[PDB]
């Protein structure tokens, strides 16, 4: 009837290791599964668990069963990029459906080289008098906060990577309506460097 | 092997009927349908097996109803949609039906059930260039893509690059915002992200676009408005890389 997942929401650092668990119940257990679901793809299957006091293992991730407590603990070793999902663990019983937890949601926070944060405006490719600023290259310690103002857009950050050369890097978009914005002053509510960019 | 199911979203208006499908694991003899209302847990609705139902839960009411047309495709039909029925469909297939099976999920169907359909609008799309700024200061050259003014909120936004889809260096929003957020049907906006060397930004034939999937109104779905019809489509914004 009921399944437990705690913490429901973990940040950690690339290459950090970090665990979680799920507790279900142990009357007419028969089996443990746990699923990683990213954003916008198939939730993958990682293992199925039925002896207790196993251990799996697939990759970096592994995990453990206790069938009398009905609990399991889930390990991620040097977490990557990939590894930023939702896990999901599902109780079987004697029927064929599986009874979900309502996950933990794992954000794999980017080891960015190099930070060199900056403002810049970028116009549109169109001819309008259409801009945006990309606040970019900022390291993870900075949290991008939403506009005070109603007028102005902010979105959150994003890491992107750059295979052609093995680069990953961090951005936030802002945008307003307002004739007398500027990307100067257009993510003044969030706590940004010292030392970030602003060309002139 | 995976699971597959197209398409990745769906808007019906309240009350008409929504056939999802779904291709199973072709050596798979049992399948399953799951749904997740948004911030709820993933639910079981129906397994199947040999041309009959298997085991179904409370959700598959009277209005719900599973089709195996074929020995390739596994049909989920909503008689009568309602507004609780918005929510991602998984379909689901294993070998068999033993504790040591493993269920293989599909991407999902993700429905949108709306009361009404006269404020259904698709995107304004925009492209905009990478900042001489960022071009002298890194070497690199980041595009920026703005999808706006649409409703619903679950479009689809790709990037193609000398025509064929890029993902390495691509960074799209999780979730638009909302132009509006006092109005419970405010348009939405997304953003997204397209990096590149600035070499490859400043030759002038290197072709750039920004191209966004909108969900909406069908052949079928009635339309009375002056406006056009805001079915799904298709909406792009385009640059070409410039030398200066």
């Amino acid at each position: 009837l009921n399944v437990e997942q705690s913490p429901q929401s973990l940040h950690v650092q690339e290459g950090d290791s970090t665990n979680f668990t799920c507790s279900f119940p142990s009357s007419n257990f028969y089996a443990l599964h746990w699923y990683r679901w990213e954003t916008a793809k198939s939730p993958e299957a990682l293992f199925v668990m039925t002896l207790n006091g196993d251990e799996k293992k697939k990759g970096r991730i592994s995990a453990t069963l206790n069938t009398k407590e009905g609990y399991s603990y889930l390990y991620i070793k040097g977490s990557q990029p990939e590894d930023s999902a939702t896990y999901l663990c599902a109780f079987k019983a004697a029927g064929n459906k599986l009874t979900f937890g309502g996950g933990t949601r794992v954000l794999v926070k980017p080891n960015i080289q190099n930070p060199d944060p900056a403002v810049y405006q970028l116009r549109d490719s169109k001819s309008s008098d259409k801009s945006v600023c990309l606040f970019t290259d900022f390291d993870s310690q900075t949290n991008v906060s939403q506009s005070k103002d109603s007028d102005v857009y902010i979105t959150d950050k994003c890491v992107l990577d750059m295979r052609s050369m093995d680069f990953k890097s961090n951005s936030a978009v802002a945008w307003s309506n307002k004739s007398d914005f500027a990307c100067a002053n257009a993510f003044n509510n969030s706590i940004i460097p010292e030392d970030t960019f602003f060309p002139s | 092997p995976e699971v597959t199911q197209t398409p990745s979203h769906q808007v019906t208006q309240m009350g008409q009927e929504v056939i999802l499908r779904c291709v199973p694991i072709s050596n798979h003899l049992y399948f399953y349908w799951y749904r997740q209302i948004l911030g709820q847990k993933v639910e079981f609705l129906v397994s199947f097996y040999n041309n009959e139902i298997s085991e179904k839960s409370e959700i598959f009411d009277d209005q719900f109803s599973v089709e195996r047309p074929d020995g390739s495709n596994f049909t989920l039909k909503i008689r009568s949609t309602k507004l609780e029925d918005s929510a991602m469909y998984f379909c689901a297939s294993s070998r068999l039906a033993g504790g040591m099976d493993e269920q293989f999920f599909g991407p999902g169907t993700r429905l949108t059930v709306l009361e009404d359909l006269k404020n259904v609008f698709p995107p304004e799309v925009a492209v905009f260039e990478p900042s001489e700024a960022e071009i002298s200061h890194t070497q690199k050259a980041t595009l920026v893509c703005l999808a706006t003014g649409f409703y619903p909120d679950h479009v689809e936004l790709s990037w193609w690059v000398n025509g064929k889809e890029v993902h390495s260096g691509v960074c799209t929003d999780p979730q638009p915002l909302k132009e509006q957020p006092a109005l419970n049907d405010s348009r939405y906006a997304l953003s997204s992200r397209l990096r590149v060397s600035a070499t490859f930004w400043q030759n002038p034939r290197n072709h750039f676009r920004c191209q966004v999937q909108f969900y909406g109104l069908s052949e079928n779905d009635e339309w009375t408005q002056d406006r056009a019809k805001p079915v799904t489509q298709i909406v792009s914004a385009e640059a070409w890389g410039r030398a200066d």
